[PDB]
């Protein structure tokens, strides 16, 4: 119960990352009843999540968290229900989630963000149909891009190239992004594409989730159908060959192997599932959450 | 007073959004009736069993306020024309969930997209909802100027934009519309919320919602400029696009973000205010005919009915008219009599269809300005205004106005007239049978005698609207053929159309009609070019008369007589929309046909394809002699 932490922590749990130490953040949605707001949770102890009363911080934000994402130790970026891109900060105590910005650029729902390489830019895709590059530091939107045509579903930063970036969208694009270039989106060769993960080990390797329950593994092609429903996310684990979770509104996650087999499939979950994220510390512990307001800690099997 | 609206789709709670919208100056809000991210499942378990409740209470608003203040929005994730049937029926599920749980709220309107090009089950689900009990409710379907492909950044170096002209392609946006309304059979309840974006396309673009039911126009905050202080403003294109809107009175709603976050946010709606207030005011006629802006009237029938008081009252409150009538009975007595006879001749004219009085007085009022005599007879078959006339005639005229209640085609006059003045005309010129009565009435003009008018000639000119051809389709009746509310005209003051070819001469007529063999009926055939992509429902109807001379009476747009406020157009149906491409020609027949008892037109399209004959026999609409 610390201080200007809300008591009640909203139903719809959508965000789930850890840090280096491996404190949990979480981020939640109030998606129906009275008021739609959001609220950002900080347990440096996981096992305690998804209780309030048990939390290291807590604070509640004016709308839904649709997206979140560590900066560096201390900040958390996410977007928000309101066209906006928020930055928050813990203190250097770590018991206060303090705003510490909140611009509203964006014309509809912030939908994805994604921190860039070098930790001092991130990428947002909005309902609006735009994608907008932001600088922390100056809090500035640096450019604005309206390459699609449809919502943008997802962004993911490159992992080592600080200028390189993927989006999809709802008009059935996959653009891969290099602001060095002219022009600077490139069209990547179906049904919707929903999700994106870079490889963390082969620079020019992705793979990507679709509306229909379909992972895709794709060179600068490899497929399975693992789920019945849309394919909400993609998390690489951090071992050196990395496992591949898999999550969907079907209410399940899958673990997959190099080849799209599949080695772990956990139903734990009542309703969609919405994140996964791999501890720092035990590399074979996988931590969900979904809107049936469960934190599940699943052990994959290596 | 421009009536305006905030579109959001993000809000906390019901009652703070609502009041900061109502005191920035909004008149409504659209918003979500269930949180757009909310995504819903109705077959698979275990999610279609998620614990409610699944949204927000009706409680949190009054009725007045949900049947007034709120306009929902259709949640994005509804795709009924998904790929993926699973989508398709889980979207099918939530559209029917939510646009039920709109009218369980009795919202006055819900917003839908249409941001691709195939609608058709989406379509399907609405008209299913629209026949599941009678309501009054609207549909707006949002649909963009130009579609989001089509003004992209070209920022994508494998796939560069289009920079070669595709006339109809741009278009593009209109026919996702129309294909939706056809497939709905273009339901009264169905709208267009039409949505502008930062850059216009060409003209013909815009023109092609021309007639269309646009109630709603979208403005987002990112459109608007920046002046020298701070505020936002509109390109000098945008704002003519404004203007032409509030011609409509749509409703303006403004959607984004706050950008100019310099200035307060009621400052877009300021702007909106300042470009209303902006524009030149009801200028007499406009003042007059704003009320009856696409309402549809039966054309008066003066020979077979005998007109109302108050509608007599409706002529005379036009003075340019008299005037007119004025100025070419002066000009006439000048010409036939000399100023060495001014005191010896007397000219006999008669008003033949005098109504209440008022050509009696301008006859009057022409010859006292001429400095010349007269002797007149007012000639009135309607027994009600021949009181008012024999009243006039007591109290004022005295003996030299002689007033006869008789039909001007039986009266027995007891001399020859030097002229006859008259206001037989309709709309169409000669559709109160204006030639028939004065052809029965020339044997008592003179042999050298003048009717005014001498003349006067129809006009027609195709039309698109689809507004029209709704409230037409909607006059259904129950007890005639279910068609035959297209099989007549209509006066109407066309407003919400689309003319697509100028206007050219149909039918006219000349009195005296010298002519030894008088035949009234006629057969015309019009070649109209149309150099734009549209829809035919229609013609408007106009008429030209010369008074006498150059002083001339006209309707036609091209030389309506300025200030005139008498005589809207009037509007022929067809029961078929016709499509037409730019470069076609519409061909259209119309035939005057009669017997002894009646009068009538008929009419069809022979190209780009033929319609049915309009109203073969009079069936649907006669005329009475
Ligand atoms: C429906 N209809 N058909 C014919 C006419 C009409 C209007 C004006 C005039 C007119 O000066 N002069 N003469 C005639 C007929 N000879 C006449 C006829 C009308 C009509 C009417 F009977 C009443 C109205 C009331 C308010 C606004 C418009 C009209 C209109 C119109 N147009
Ligand atoms: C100004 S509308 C036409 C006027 O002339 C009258 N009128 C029309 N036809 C005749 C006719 N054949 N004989 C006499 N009056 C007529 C009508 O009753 C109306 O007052």
């Amino acid at each position: 119960l610390p201080p200007n932490a809300p008591a009640c922590m909203e139903r719809q749990l959508e965000a789930a990352r850890y840090r280096s130490d491996g404190a949990l953040l979480l981020g939640a949605s109030s998606l129906s009843g009275r008021c739609w707001a959001g609220s950002l949770w900080l347990f440096k102890d996981p096992c305690a999540a998804p209780n309030e009363g048990f939390c290291s911080a807590g604070v509640q934000t004016e709308a839904g968290v649709a997206d979140l994402t560590w900066v560096g130790e201390r900040g958390i970026l996410v977007a928000s229900d309101s066209g906006a891109v928020e930055l928050w900060e813990l203190d250097e105590n770590e018991t206060l989630i303090v705003s510490k910005f909140c611009k509203y650029e964006h014309d509809d729902i912030v939908s994805t963000v994604s921190v860039l390489s070098s930790g001092t830019q991130a990428v947002s895709g909005s309902k609006d149909i735009c994608i907008k590059v932001w600088d922390l530091a100056q809090q500035v939107v640096l450019s604005s891009y309206r390459a699609h045509a449809a919502q943008v579903t997802c962004v993911a930063a490159s992992p080592h190239k600080d200028s390189v970036f993927l989006s999809c969208s709802e008009d059935n694009r996959i653009l891969l992004w290099d602001t060095r270039c002219p022009k600077p989106a490139s069209q990547i060769g179906g049904y919707l594409p929903t999700s994106l993960a870079w490889h963390p080990q082969q620079s020019e390797v992705f793979v990507f989730g679709d509306e229909n329950g379909t992972v895709s593994l794709v060179d600068t092609v490899l497929s399975s159908a693992v789920h019945s429903q849309c394919v909400t996310g993609l998390v690489f684990s951090p071992h050196s060959v990395p496992f591949l979770a898999s999550l969907s509104e079907d209410c399940s996650l899958a673990v997959l192997d190099s080849s799209l087999s599949e080695l772990f499939r956990s139903q734990a979950h009542r309703d969609f599932v919405r994140d996964a994220t791999w501890s720092p510390l035990n590399h074979s512990l996988l931590t969900t959450v979904g809107w049936d307001h469960q934190v599940v800690h699943h052990v994959v099997p290596t | 007073r421009v009536s305006s609206g905030r579109d959001l789709n993000c809000v906390p709670e019901i009652a703070d959004t609502l009041g900061a919208v109502a005191k920035q100056g909004f008149d409504f809000l659209c918003m979500p009736v269930f949180h757009p991210r909310f995504k819903r499942e109705f077959i698979q378990e275990p999610a279609k069993n998620r614990p409610g409740p699944q949204t927000r209470s009706d409680l949190l608003l009054s009725g007045r306020d949900w049947n007034t203040l709120i306009v929902g929005k259709l949640s994005p994730w509804i795709r009924p024309d998904s790929k993926v049937e699973k989508i398709r029926r889980n979207s099918e599920a939530a559209m029917l969930q939510e646009l039920n749980f709109g009218a369980y709220l009795g919202l006055p309107a819900f917003l839908l997209p249409l941001n691709q090009e195939d609608n058709t089950n989406l379509a399907r689900v609405l008209t299913n909802h629209i026949h599941t009990g009678h309501h009054s409710s609207m549909f707006w379907m949002r649909v963009p100027l130009v579609a989001p492909e089509d003004l992209r950044d070209d920022i994508i170096e494998n796939a560069p934009t289009t920079h070669t002209e595709e006339y109809s392609g741009e278009e593009k946006t209109w026919m996702w519309w129309h294909n939706f309304r056809t497939l709905c059979d273009y339901s009264k309840r169905i709208a267009v919320a039409l949505e502008i974006g930062a850059d216009l396309p060409s003209n013909h673009v815009i023109d092609r919602w021309l007639g269309e039911p646009i109630k709603a126009a979208i403005l987002p905050t990112s459109i608007f400029l920046t002046n020298k202080k701070g505020f936002p403003v509109l390109s000098k294109m945008h704002q003519r696009l404004i203007f032409r809107l509030l011609k409509l009175e749509v409703q303006f709603i403004i959607t984004g973000t706050n950008h100019h976050s310099e200035k307060e946010f009621c400052s877009y709606l300021q702007y909106l205010e300042y470009l209303s207030q902006n524009r030149p005011p009801p200028n007499a006629y406009e003042l007059f005919a704003k009320g009856y802006e696409d309402y549809l009237q039966s054309p008066l029938q003066p020979l077979m009915d005998n007109l109302e008081s108050q509608t007599y009252e409706v002529f005379e409150k036009d003075p340019i008219k008299y005037s007119q009538y004025q100025q070419a009975i002066y000009k006439c007595l000048l010409d036939r009599v000399p100023e060495e006879e001014k005191d010896t001749n007397v000219q006999v004219l008669m008003v033949l269809g005098a109504g209440r009085g008022p050509l009696v007085n301008a006859s009057l009022r022409a010859a006292k300005q001429a400095d010349r005599r007269i002797k007149l007879y007012a000639v009135e078959k309607n027994p009600n205004a021949v009181v008012t006339l024999e009243n006039w005639q007591f109290e004022e005229w005295g003996s030299q106005v002689t007033v006869v209640s008789s039909d001007m085609r039986e009266w027995v006059a007891p001399e020859k007239a030097d002229i006859i003045v008259s206001e037989l005309l309709g709309s169409f010129a000669d559709n109160e049978l204006s030639p028939e009565c004065l052809d029965g009435a020339q044997h008592f003009l003179k042999d050298d005698g003048v009717s005014i008018p001498g003349e006067y000639t129809s006009f027609l000119a195709p039309i698109s609207s689809s507004k029209l051809y709704n409230e037409v389709r909607a006059c259904r009746e129950k007890d005639r053929d279910p068609e035959a509310q297209f099989e007549m005209p209509y006066v109407v003051r066309l407003h919400n159309f689309h003319q697509l070819s100028a206007p050219q001469p149909c039918f006219t007529f000349s009195h005296p009609n010298r002519d030894p063999m008088i035949d009234n009926n006629r057969y015309c055939t019009l070649e109209f070019p149309v150099e734009v992509n549209t829809v035919l429902h229609g013609f408007a109807g106009y008429f030209e008369t010369v008074l006498y001379q150059d002083i001339t009476l006209s309707i036609r747009p091209e030389t309506h007589s300025p200030g005139m406020f008498s005589w809207f157009p009037i509007l022929f149906p067809i029961k078929q929309p016709i499509t037409v491409r730019e470069g076609q020609t519409i061909c259209v027949r119309f035939w005057r046909c009669s017997n002894s008892k009646k009068v009538w037109y008929e009419w069809a399209v022979t190209a780009p394809v033929c319609s049915a004959i309009h109203n073969p026999t009079g069936r649907s609409y006669t005329i009475g002699l």
